[PDB]
């Protein structure tokens, strides 16, 4: 018997399903025939319509339980009603598996913190799981987060228990340290050299991007000490970083090519 | 013949599954064909309302949320989209690195879709087990080219896994799966379903190395981080190691896609001959690809190596030049408030009302684009038409030796069948070009790196973005006002296939592409899947 893992998408690009599957330690096949038994996946399950319903419910109803990863945002405006799968409201379907989950794993900025939806002025009244259940979450935020982080957590959870999490439910693990902290042009910082634009000689340097709006020293995160790929990160390719792994970035990190 | 029940009633398949988003599929069947068809929508997040008033810097980083699945494409659009609006051009490395990335995105897109999104409706995985490994290894002796993974021992071993998988009764994602017992509409001998099986989790793993190669010159995958306005920050993928290993890496996912995706959609082709004569449309669109010039949208459509154009009517002698200005969306049968009809992207508005589950007036969060009054087909098929009608060298070739293959004419191609081979046949092409544009880039960045050009942010302007993503025809289109977002709009292949009916009351490519389908259990509908499927939905895109 291998743990069940039910998998939700809710209000999100699916870019956080795209990221788990670049795993390499294990890869996902590896993970899902001898790990895991991921019992719900819209993305990439065989059953479509009833069947897939079907399927939901007899893991829900699994006598071993079941542990829930969310994907997305919820959108509640209108009775949670723009958002919805098999005829219910995600609000709806999410709180129902919450209930009875063993644990819940939000992948991803959108179901830890809200995400691109939950950006002014919210159309949709989307909310992070957390706010929107009212029961805590292990967050593994980063748009999307690092396969790393997400498949490092379950497989910590499934085997050692509940990892040392932050004020923001996020694994000390993997978040416990600064992008900046990590960031190879750490000492063009501490030197004062800035690229004041990307065409500058200073950018073809590899000078640092703090000037160009780098949210690096107040982002938590391992991208320059994993890299994502097993090949490259941002600041590597040139540009700054965003601050994705912070709640609500798209309001508190804009604009990105600023300091203000 | 193709399998058909007597079926007379509504089927309704929510969610669909093996696609990217959530969308709700409604027919009516009679005796067991779909007489009608509903695409509805279920998600609304509302990117464009999101952007108002915003830095026109930031749209990239916003619109490529739209989605993870086709991860870059939009960045790509937003930053045309500026770029055309500030009226600056990129320099020649910078063409060069985001048409690389597009190539390398169509090369991960389709693999994944193939095998991981649409394998399943053509391959019964659990009757693999029933097949002879000895067997199955000399049929893929005599189909493709000679390869490891494709001898007994190799294909005896995935059919092991896949047996201690069945037998633990955990059937995780093939839990309830269409072909589970068996279903007549499923015709692939065991050791066919065996081959693919095995293909499919190789393709699991090479899907990772596709990944790595578009970071080289992407930063990271999913959601690329390279692009700014004026051109491209990554200096590092201009330089030769960085190159190299993109090349290699490249050539690997290259191998795969010529040794086992092509033999395997030929394979599979060659059972499903019946679906040459379903799912099929009339009318193609595509902005056109792997532009040698991207200095303006202009530029784009008349210099793309992957041809824009418009065909209409099936008449492959008459391929229109694209005008911009005759595209427009409509919002009659879609969740939007009344009098968005007929609006101009540049004038688009996005006013969200909801109304109710199966309103047969409003029934998706997607808008209806139009084309001159008449809904369009975008993506690998529309590409494969246009490029063909116009004589484009690489696609002539490719495209005979498909129809050769399954001596088939060119006229079958117009279906659902047609759909899924032609994804097949661009990404061969994508494939044979890869070492050409790469050396061209890798010889260009030695001489000079050059990567951003210099720009201004003017206070009132607007601008367009063209695309031709894995699923076709892609624009953003800007107003800045006080240099501030005043508007932005996105029209997302998907909007074009999957989108509602419009405001005449005409159905959206998959609708009609679904009339017709034969439904040999009501039960397991997997022929709507099929079509569906083939379109390659994804609906965080259409509805953005
Ligand atoms: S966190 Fe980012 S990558 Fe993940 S679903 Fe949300 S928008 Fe997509
Ligand atoms: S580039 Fe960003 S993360 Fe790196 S040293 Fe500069 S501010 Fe810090
Ligand atoms: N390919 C892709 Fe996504 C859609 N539809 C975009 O653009
Ligand atoms: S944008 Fe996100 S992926 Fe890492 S480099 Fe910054 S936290
Ligand atoms: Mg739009
Ligand atoms: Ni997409």
């Amino acid at each position: 018997h291998r743990p069940s893992v039910v998998w939700l998408h809710n209000a999100e690009c699916t870019g956080c399903t795209e990221a788990a599957i670049r795993t390499i330690k294990p890869y996902i096949d590896a993970l899902i025939l001898d790990t895991i038994s991921l019992d719900y996946q819209e993305t990439i399950m065989a059953a479509a319509g009833e069947a897939a319903e079907a399927a939901l419910h007899q893991a829900l109803e699994g006598k071993d339980g079941y542990y829930l990863v969310v994907e997305g945002g919820l959108p509640t405006i209108d009775g949670g009603q723009w958002g919805m799968v098999a005829g219910h409201p995600m609000i709806e379907t999410t709180k129902k598996a919450a209930a009875k989950a063993k644990g819940i794993i939000c992948i991803g900025t959108c179901s830890a913190y809200g995400g691109v939806q939950k950006a002014k002025p919210n159309p949709s009244q989307a909310k992070g799981v957390s706010e929107a259940l009212g029961v805590k979450t292990i967050n593994i935020p980063g748009c999307p987060p690092n396969p790393i982080n997400f498949v490092g957590a379950v497989v910590h959870v499934l085997t050692k228990g509940i990892p040392d999490l932050d004020e923001n439910g996020r694994p000390k693990l993997f978040y416990g340290e600064l992008v900046h902290d990590n960031c190879p042009r750490l000492p063009h910082f501490e030197a004062s050299e800035f690229a004041p634009s990307f065409d500058s000689e200073e950018a073809k340097k590899g000078f640092c991007l703090y000037e160009l709006g780098c949210k690096g020293p107040v982002t938590y995160n391992n991208c320059p000490k994993v890299l994502f790929n097993q090949v490259n990160w941002p600041v590597q390719a040139g540009h700054p970083c965003l601050g994705c792994s912070e709640p609500d970035f798209w309001d508190t990190m804009t604009p990105f090519y600023e300091q203000g | 013949p193709t399998p058909q029940s007597t079926f007379t009633g509504p089927i309704v398949v929510d969610p669909i599954t093996r696609i990217e988003g959530h969308l709700r599929i409604m027919v009516e069947v009679e005796n067991g064909k779909v007489k009608d068809a509903w695409s509805s929508s279920q998600l609304f997040r509302g990117l464009e309302i999101i952007l108002k008033g915003r830095d026109p810097r930031d749209a990239q980083h916003f619109t490529q949320r739209a989605c993870g699945v086709c991860t870059y494409v939009h960045a790509l659009a937003s930053s045309r989209c500026v770029d055309d609006a500030v009226k600056v051009s990129i320099p020649a490395n910078a063409r060069m690195m985001r048409n690389l990335v597009m190539a390398s995105q169509y090369l991960h897109d389709h693999l994944v879709h193939f095998y991981h999104l649409h394998a399943l409706d053509w391959v019964d995985v659990t009757a693999a087990l029933k097949a002879d490994p000895n067997k199955a290894a000399k049929l893929a002796a005599s189909i493709a080219p000679a390869r490891p993974g494709n001898s007994a021992k190799a294909l005896k071993a995935v059919q092991d896994k896949l047996k201690a998988f069945v037998e633990s009764g955990q059937l995780g994602i093939f839990t309830n799966a269409y072909f589970l017992g068996g279903h007549k509409a499923y015709y692939l001998p065991p050791e066919v379903d065996l081959i693919a099986t095995a293909h499919y989790l190789e393709a699991l793993h090479m899907q990772v190395k596709a990944a790595s190669a578009m970071a080289i010159l992407g930063g990271k995958n999913p959601h690329t981080q390279f692009t700014v306005v004026g051109g491209c920050s990554n200096y590092q993928g201009l330089t030769k190691d960085p190159l190299a290993n993109y090349l290699a890496l490249s050539k690997e996912v290259c191998q795969f896609v010529n040794e086992c995706y092509i033999p395997d959609l030929l394979a599979v082709a060659g059972f499903y001959k019946d679906w040459g004569g379903i799912g099929g449309t009339s009318n193609y669109l595509a902005f056109g690809e792997f532009a040698t010039d991207d200095s303006s949208p202009e530029k784009h459509l008349a210099t793309s190596q992957f041809p824009s154009g418009v065909i209409t009517g099936r008449d492959l002698g008459k391929v229109d030049n694209v005008d911009l200005g005759a595209i427009y969306e409509d919002v009659k049968y879609s969740w939007y408030a009344p009098g968005g009809d007929g609006k101009h992207p540049y004038d688009g508005v996005t006013d969200p009302k909801y109304t109710k589950l199966d309103d047969k007036d409003h029934y998706s969060w997607m808008k209806a684009p139009r084309y001159k009054g008449k809904a369009m087909e975008v993506g690998p098929l529309a590409r494969t038409f246009i490029a063909y009608a116009k004589g484009q060298p690489d696609f002539k070739k490719v495209v005979d030796m498909v129809l050769g293959k399954l001596s088939v004419p060119a006229t079958a191609l117009h279906s659902t069948l047609g759909r899924t081979a032609a994804r097949g046949i661009e990404t061969a092409i994508v494939c044979a070009n890869m070492e050409k544009w790469i050396k061209e880039m890798a010889d260009s960045g030695a001489k000079d790196n050059t990567l951003c050009a210099k720009w201004e942010m003017p206070e009132e302007s607007k601008g367009v973005g063209l695309a031709d993503a894995p699923r076709g025809a892609l624009s953003h289109w800007i107003r800045i006002k006080g240099k501030k977002i005043d508007n932005f709009q996105l029209v997302v292949p998907s909007t074009w296939n999957l989108g509602p009916r419009g405001a005449q009351g005409d159905k959206s490519p998959v609708e009609e592409a679904l009339i017709g389908t034969p439904i040999a259990d009501p039960k397991r509908p997997v022929e709507i899947l099929r079509t569906v499927h083939a379109f390659d939905p994804c609906i965080a895109c259409g509805v953005h």
